[PDB]
């Protein structure tokens, strides 16, 4: 009745806090679930991300964004939603296990290319773990959700896996999809771990109701309606990437800087092109050369922060020391002289 | 009631 499952895992994953694959589909069968990113499994702060085809068999059907994180173990604590998207929904799990979703209706397309990016961090004693999507065609990066897990030091520690699964029972339908450009960045030293070799496997070795191989752009896999192995119960396959990922640049324009009625405020706006917002920090000086200690200090800018503005005393003339860093950990500092009318 | 579940781990 079901198609059976199908797994890519790299040889090479270690303990990381960012994530990254590019997926594409080929053929979406409803009731498909491409998890393109897995940890944990059985463990503290287990959870996976990637594409839902959840009805019909093309871009008219229901086609979403998935990330889950199961409860903690111990702590009694909730897992919250910090950030959701304007398309995304955070609702809590059951069945064997329990946990929080947030399920994103995104309007992904057949061959065109995705990168799901996972990031985890310390903030305030517990672990966050956020999701990104850049869409490639359109050179865009969307947050998608941001979990709080209220337990210190969990991380993606284990389990690094790709899986594609029917969850309904509809094996007469196909389901095909392409990925590439897998990396993780390690605990240990910050430095990246390229996925460049992957076995592609079945779930089960007694169901050949699958197919996978490699071109040298992408793996690729497939399972249900005609579909049988051409590699046994699974293969091992090398893409040319290089060892070190290509990461853009983070690029934002300052749109306001001004301070009127005792009110600071400053904007900003990232370009369409550039990476995502991790964090940000505005120092300010009572000199151009930003010498001694700043007057004053603004902490803790979110991701999804694009501006402040806060009641504050300054002298006639202040700067500020606007400091933004991507998902990626590249800081961009710009220091713009604070106007002194709106 | 869908379900999607995960792979175990080793042991
Ligand atoms: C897995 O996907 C299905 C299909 O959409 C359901 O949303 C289910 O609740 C999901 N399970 C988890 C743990 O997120
Ligand atoms: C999850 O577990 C159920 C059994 O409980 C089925 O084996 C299902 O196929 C599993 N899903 C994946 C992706 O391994
Ligand atoms: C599969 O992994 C998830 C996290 O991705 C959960 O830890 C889940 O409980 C695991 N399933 C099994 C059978 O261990
Ligand atoms: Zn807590």
């Amino acid at each position: 009745a079901s198609a059976p499952g199908v797994y890519v895992t790299p040889k090479n994953s270690v303990s990381s806090d960012i994530i990254s694959i590019d997926w594409s589909p080929v053929q979406t069968a409803p009731y498909t679930y491409w998890a393109v990113h897995n940890w944990n499994q059985g463990g503290e702060a287990g959870g996976y991300a990637g594409f839902q085809q959840q009805s019909g068999f093309d871009e008219n059907g229901k086609r979403t964004l998935h990330f889950a994180v199961w409860d903690p173990i111990s702590s009694k604590e909730a897992i919250k939603a910090e950030y959701v998207s304007p398309t995304s929904v955070a609702s809590n799990f059951g069945g064997e296990g329990t946990g929080l979703k947030i399920q994103t209706t995104y309007d992904w397309k057949n061959y065109n290319w995705y990168r799901m990016t996972m990031r985890s961090w310390q903030e305030n004693g517990h672990t966050k773990f956020g999701q990104w999507l850049k869409d490639v065609s359109k050179n865009q990066w969307k947050l998608i959700g941001i979990m709080d897990f209220p337990v210190p030091n969990v991380t993606f520690n284990y389990g690094q896996t790709l899986f594609q699964a029917d969850w309904l029972g509809n094996g007469q339908d196909v389901r095909e999809a392409r990925v590439k450009n897998g990396y993780g960045r390690n605990i240990s030293d910050k430095k990246w771990t390229s996925w460049n070799t992957q076995s592609i496997e079945g779930q089960e070795p007694l169901n050949n109701n699958w197919d996978g191989g490699a071109t040298s752009e992408y793996l690729w896999f497939k399972a249900g309606g005609d579909s049988r192995s051409t590699i046994g119960t699974g293969k091992t396959f090398t893409l040319n990437q290089p060892s070190q990922p290509e990461i853009g640049k983070l690029d934002y324009d300052v749109k306001s800087t001004y301070y009127e009625n005792e009110k600071l405020n400053i904007t900003w706006q990232l370009k369409d092109s550039s990476t995502p917002q991790f964090k940000g920090k505005i120092e300010i000086y009572n000199n151009e050369n930003m010498t001694g200690q700043p007057i004053n200090v603004i902490n803790d800018i979110k991701s999804y922060q694009n501006g402040i503005s806060q009641s504050i005393s300054l002298p006639t003339n202040t700067y500020a020391k606007i400091v933004l860093t991507d998902i990626f950990d590249q800081t961009v500092e710009k220091k713009v002289k604070i106007k002194n009318e709106s | 009631a869908a379900t999607t579940t995960t792979p175990a781990p080793a042991k």
